[PDB]
């Protein structure tokens, strides 16, 4: 139809467009690589081609497919592995024995041929039905059934609906009626990569995330269906964190999106997905493959792939919140993100604003961070879902007022903000808990509340316990330990107790891999219980004895009770819940014990 | 005396939405009586339609 | 009055003209009536519009 | 009596920008509607038009343009607004589409945006007081009818719960000295989160009456953030002189009408100006804030509250430090407090009204304020030195007086500084909470409070 007249790497000018849409798909060239509009300037378009551009000539056609950029929804996307243009990966490696990905390969998302049972939810000849109504469910696999549903903007009378069977994707289930015209219907349903898919509501969310992790736990929480903020550093978070999102985090479904990032990591995560199963169902063993997809896109992937993918992953998130299930989206992108941005406005030859970003880069930022939230699906029977978002940005050593660190703080609520020093001290949580800050803590006050009503009190005395010692760690460097006074040493033991017992999780042992809630409030009420005894001790002062003597004392003469705090991290959680609260209520009472009889004995 | 009090608010309440339906109601009136008005007012915007000229 | 407004407004050689089906020969009679006033109301040569 | 002229001459689809081809006579800023192909209607606003040539800005992106099937209304008036009295209690979108599920306002008339400027000679010095609710800017860095102050915060400071709060307490003092009040709430760029936090807060606030919240979100476009910040003034203006009511403007994170004025000023291929930011922020930011006022015709006034982001936790940013140039006050909001849990942050040492003395007065305020805020500010600084001296010394060496500052201090963060995020005070409540903190002190101690005042209170 076309002919291409200006080839600059991504960059490629087709002539003779006339009528085009914006962001309307085209593919170019012989090998059809499947390329975008960004720039019209009359009959000439401006294509990215999302592929390797090498190799293309002068009076090449370039076809106008006519429709936005699409990822096919339907059964069968659990535990596969799709490229930025939505390209079954082991399907490609399958059907084609070479190990490389061939240049323009047209191959569908999704199987057609391969078969899946079917199960319609008491669906009558003849009813009404509206966009997002779960007529049908199909198990994709053990933990997970799909439920198919009608597309959000579809709506009739069911005229015909499948009895229960065996049906390929190319098979129809569903016919409907509507303004005197009939619409058959596949599982498979497309929808645009952009324009977040409808939603009846907004909701505001009320259940924490629950992560294995301490810190993220407990100092720092996070709602369901909520943003989130990481550097997206090595040795931890997106190998740590990720871990305990993939495998210890109470979402239902993960779909990981990682773009623009080192190559064997995720060839090792990737030969991870099929290992690595959780027993969280009852009975069965869910193999974190069934609960994940990857959309995999590394560094050699095309620039275009690096912006196509965050939008193709949102919307595989969107999908799965329509079904009720709560997924979360990790995102390792964001950081190459805006470099993928600013070669796009470099090519383009567009102005930047600041250090060289486009300054559309906050407003898409704003977009895909606020595509996710607690949201009621539409259609019947009424349901809820949601999707979490956490995406990396630049990594803890560079400064925090990159333009992209500054856009995402905006508009994220949640900052855990990881340490470079705490990674060179080796302390694998590295969460820094003074930059850090979780803005979801007003929500979540029903839950503590409900949950255990003394946690938010000892949860900020032991936030002030950890300012103060941050505050006069400058002063004791500069004038010295000498001057410290009791309190002073106590609230230095406390620091250096939470410090190691409490914000330290190695994850790499069974009693550390995953810490659960229960386990978290009582550790971090025994060490606040210590901390107010320890100060009821040295105020006492008195029979010409206490205060610094007193601390002295319980350190000497309660000095079982300080160690052994430490090996309550050891308490192995496996144990069961009624056992491990047992040992420390009586762990709390020994406490409790201590510094009464050395009240008794008033020094 | 706090079930007295919120016996007390809650005839309050009563009476505030009685009031407010009246005032609604009356307000209802006023709008109606603007008919009046009205049926003058769209052959003014006729007069004002039709000033297209030249 | 409305055609010699748009003519006005439109200010160009040569144009179209739509309206509804019925009226047209009515229209048709307004037609060239416009045409000559839209000429006289401003010093340019009369336009094309046989619309 | 003219009809718009329906242009069908889209040639170029660039970012954010479409281009017509032949338009007749456009206007610069003529307010321009676009039908879609498929039908879509989607608004946009005229930008630099050259000879028979109009490049337009569209809101909701330019997605779904074709060059050949995509057509251009022209409505020819620049960004009118409607604005009544009944806009009260109402939400709007960052446009001003209604999105409380009510009926669209009937405009008792049509405003432009961006309103021309008083004329100097007509402003008035700021006088009376309005009652923050929160003591610690009512007391230290007390406002006035009239007078415009920023108030400087960071990224994870609870900015917006504060304004929130500010909100629902804010409240005439004149009325404790013996219905004009309104606040237009205008939010840009605010999350989805803190949308619902002040829906909810809308919701159950109890003065809906006296309140309007402009609202425009992250998803919202750009140039619809840049526009809420004036109809808001606009509104603001109509309502308080053609009205005859003192008005509380609060805008919440202009950062981000920054981050948009900055996108736009890049969309018209402009040069970008010093350390990054636009060029004319300055002129902007200038004319949002300098339509706050007191007008000697009209009784009603205008005070500018704007909440604007430090950005990296400072001041020294082009926004910040450029605000506090144009304007005439400083409240801060310190990470540490926020960091040692106290729901107010505000951080008092740094907290400054250059106009404070006219705020308070005998017949608006009590004599003692002025005072009062001198005399705790001093000591407060006094009790951060003594703090400091106990750590360096062990606190042995502290004489009396020293651990009468220190215990001062302890008192001040414990009850005074910490306020009920729905706990109100007057400002007679708040001059005697101060007072009670201030009777630890000994009479002779008080040496900034003057005399035959402090017998007046310190007797208690």
């Amino acid at each position: 139809y076309g002919y291409v007249r200006k080839v600059s790497g991504p960059v490629v000018i087709a002539d003779g467009m006339n009528g085009a849409a914006m962001y309307e798909l085209v593919r170019v060239g012989h090998d059809n690589l499947i390329g975008e509009i960004i720039r019209l300037e009359g009959d000439s378009a401006t294509i990215q081609v999302y592929e390797e551009t090498a190799g293309l000539m002068v009076n090449d056609p370039v076809l106008r497919t006519h429709k936005p950029l699409s990822v096919e929804l339907g059964p069968g996307i659990l535990g596969n592995i799709f490229d930025g243009i939505q390209r079954p990966l082991k399907t490609i490696a399958i059907r084609s024995g070479d190990v490389y990905i061939p240049r323009g390969v047209s191959v569908p998302a999704l199987d057609k041929d391969t078969l899946w049972e079917f199960q319609p939810k008491k669906i009558g000849e003849g009813d009404l039905l509206t966009g997002g109504d779960l007529y049908a469910t199909v198990f994709e696999n053990s933990l997970m059934q799909h439920h198919v549903a009608l597309p959000p903007d579809a709506m009739g009378k069911v005229t015909y609906v499948a009895p229960a069977g065996q049906y390929s994707l190319k098979d129809t289930v569903l016919e409907l009626e509507f303004q005197g015209v009939k619409k058959s219907f596949t599982m498979l349903q497309a929808w645009p990569v952009r324009t977040p898919r409808p939603v009846s509501s907004k909701l505001a969310a009320d259940t924490p995330l629950l992560t294995g992790q301490r810190v993220l736990d407990a100092l720092f929480p996070s709602v369901l269906g909520g943003t989130c903020a990481i550097p997206g550093a090595f040795g931890c978070g997106k190998t740590v964190i990720s871990q305990a999102l993939s495998k210890y985090s109470n979402s239902d479904t993960v779909v990981y999106v990682g773009c623009g990032e080192r190559g064997n990591e995720m060839a090792e995560v990737l030969m991870d997905f099929p290992q690595l199963t959780m027993t969280l169902p009852d009975g069965r063993e869910e193999s974190v493959m069934k609960r994940t997809t990857l959309v995999a896109n590394t560094s050699n992937m095309p620039v275009a792939a690096r912006e196509a993918s965050i939008y193709t992953g949102i919307t595989i998130a969107e999908y799965f919140r329509d079904m009720g299930y709560n997924v979360s989206m990790m995102a390792d992108s964001t950081s190459r993100w805006a470099e993928a941005l600013r070669e796009i406005s470099g090519r383009l030859a567009e102005m930047p604003a600041d250090s060289g970003y486009p300054a559309y880069l906050a407003a898409r930022l704003a977009s895909f961070y606020e595509r996710a939230g607690k949201v009621k699906c539409l259609g019947g029977p009424e349901r809820t879902g949601s999707v979490t978002i956490v995406g990396a940005v630049s990594p803890p050593g560079g400064d925090f007022s990159d333009p992209v660190t500054s856009a995402t703080l905006s508009i994220v609520q949640v900052f855990w903000g990881l340490d470079k020093k705490l990674a060179q001290r080796k302390h694998f949580p590295s969460v820094n808990w003074l930059i850090s800050y979780s803005k979801y803590s007003t929500a979540l006050e029903s839950f503590y509340e409900q949950f255990d009503p003394d946690f938010i009190n000892i949860r900020t005395k032991a936030r002030e316990v950890l300012q103060r010692e941050d505050d006069l760690n400058e002063i004791v460097q500069l004038v010295g330990k000498d001057a410290l006074a009791e309190g002073d040493k106590i609230t230095l033991e406390t620091a250096k107790l939470l410090r190691e017992d409490y914000l330290a999780q190695n994850a790499f042992t069974p009693y550390d891999k995953f810490c659960p809630f229960y386990k978290s409030v009582w550790m971090m009420r025994n060490i606040i219980h210590f901390y107010n005894l320890a100060n009821q001790a040295v105020e006492k002062g008195a029979g010409m004895d206490g205060q610094k003597i007193t601390y002295t004392l319980i350190k000497h003469r309660l000095g079982d009770l300080f160690y052994r705090l430490v090996s309550q991290k050891f308490e192995d959680p496996a144990e069961g819940e009624p056992a491990l609260v047992a040992k420390f209520k009586k762990l709390h009472e020994d406490l409790t014990a201590g510094f009464r009889a050395l009240e008794d004995e008033t020094r | 005396e706090f079930q007295r009090k919120l016996a007390e608010s809650s005839g309050d309440s009563g009476a505030n939405v009685k009031r407010l339906e009246q005032e609604t109601e009356v307000k209802i009136h006023h709008l109606n009586a603007g008919a009046e008005k009205i049926q003058y007012d769209v052959v003014q915007m006729l007069l004002k339609h039709v000033t297209t000229v030249k | 009055g409305l055609i010699v407004q748009s003519l006005l407004r439109l200010k160009e050689p040569a144009v179209l003209l739509r309206c509804r089906k019925d009226d047209h020969h009515l229209v048709e009679s307004v037609l060239e009536s416009a045409k000559e006033e839209y000429a006289q109301k401003l010093q340019v040569h009369p336009p094309e519009i046989l619309p | 009596l003219e009809v718009a002229m329906e242009y069908r001459t889209v040639t170029g689809v660039a970012g954010p920008l479409v281009i017509l081809d032949k338009v007749k006579g456009p206007k610069y800023y003529e307010i321009v509607n676009i039908r879609l192909g498929d039908g879509t209607m989607r608004r946009g606003q005229v930008l630099e038009v050259d000879g028979e040539k109009a490049v337009v800005q569209v809101f909701e992106g330019t997605s779904g343009i074709d060059n050949k099937f995509t057509t251009v209304q022209f409505t020819g008036e620049v960004l009118k607004t409607p604005v009544s009295l009944d806009m009260l209690g109402r939400i709007f979108n960052g446009s001003g589409k209604p999105i409380d599920n009510g009926p669209p306002i009937l405009p008792e008339a049509y405003l432009d945006i961006s309103g021309s400027s008083i004329n100097p000679s007509e402003r008035t010095y700021p006088e009376e007081m309005i009652q923050t609710g929160i003591s610690t800017i009512d007391v230290m860095n007390s406002i006035a009818r009239g007078q415009k102050i920023p108030l400087f915060s960071a990224a994870g400071l609870p900015h917006n719960e504060i304004a929130a709060q500010i909100c629902r307490q804010a409240g005439l003092v004149k009325r404790l000295e013996k219905d004009n009040f309104a606040i237009v709430f205008a939010a840009m760029g605010v999350n989805m989160e803190t949308a619902q936090f002040f829906k909810r807060d809308f919701e159950e606030n109890g003065s809906m009456e006296r309140v309007t919240l402009f609202l425009n979100l992250a998803n919202d476009p750009t140039i619809e953030r840049i526009i809420t910040p004036r109809i808001a003034l606009t509104t603001a203006e109509y309502l308080a002189y053609e009205c005859g009511k003192h008005v509380l403007v609060i805008l919440t994170d202009m950062s981000s009408y920054a981050d948009a004025l900055r996108e736009v000023s890049a969309a018209r291929e402009e040069v970008p100006g010093r350390r990054g930011y636009p060029g004319y922020m300055y002129t902007d930011l200038a004319q949002i804030y300098e339509r706050a006022g007191r007008i000697e015709g009209r009784k009603g006034s205008i005070t500018q509250i704007p909440i604007l982001t430090m950005p990296n936790d400072d001041i020294t940013h082009p926004t910040p430090d450029l605000t506090g140039y144009i304007t005439e006050g400083q409240i801060y909001i310190d990470r540490q407090l926020q960091n040692r849990q106290i729901y107010p942050p505000i951080n008092v040492l740094p907290s400054l009204s250059r106009l404070m003395k006219s705020a308070i007065g005998e017949g608006m305020t009590r004599r003692d304020h002025s005072d009062v805020s001198n005399q705790l500010y001093a000591n407060y600084a006094i009790g951060k030195d003594v703090q400091a001296m106990k750590a360096v010394v062990g606190e042995e060496a502290l004489s009396s007086e020293d651990l009468l500052y220190l215990e001062f201090l302890d008192k001040f963060e414990r009850k005074f500084v910490a306020q009920g995020a729905y706990d109100s005070r007057n400002i007679f409540q708040s001059l005697d909470l101060a007072w009670t903190l201030l009777r630890i002190f000994p009479r002779e101690l008080l040496h900034r409070i003057p005399g035959k005042t402090l017998d007046q209170y310190y007797s208690r």
